[PDB]
């Protein structure tokens, strides 16, 4: 009874959308937590819950996420930046840029 | 004009037009 690795200071999950993955992830490796830096692979994560982590992502952002983006992104943090394209890849992309050129 | 502008642009402006696009509703789906 020993398992993981010994925290100090743990970072609570971000709102909405970064909550949104974090929860999902400690019932894959049936873990206590989800810190913002934590790496799934120090976690408990490995190959085979990425695999379904991906199909995860697929229904719960209803977007299209490759494998190698969870891993390339090992943490709640790193992660949101894929959703950020992914979710824009949904909306249309003509009307998309007369929105784009207008932004701050 | 085509999504790969969208994967184009860097993080800051892609929230920052997500944002816009999201609360403006141009295509955005509800399903």
């Amino acid at each position: 009874d020993h398992s993981s690795v010994i925290t100090q200071e743990y970072a609570a999950p971000q709102g909405e959308i970064e909550e949104q993955l974090a929860d999902i992830w400690q019932t894959i490796l049936k873990i206590d937590r989800i810190g913002r830096y934590d790496n799934f692979f120090e976690l408990g994560g490995h190959s085979l819950l990425v695999l379904q982590l991906q199909s995860r992502i697929n229904e719960i952002f209803d977007v299209d996420i490759s494998i190698q983006q969870l891993f390339a992104h090992p943490s709640i943090c790193q992660l949101e930046e894929c959703i950020i394209n992914a979710q824009l890849l949904q909306f249309d992309a003509d009307s998309l840029q007369d929105i784009y050129k207008s932004m701050e | 004009m085509n999504n790969n502008e969208l994967t184009s642009l860097p993080l800051a402006e892609r929230k920052r037009l997500l944002e816009l696009a999201k609360a403006a509703k141009l295509s955005r789906q509800h399903y």
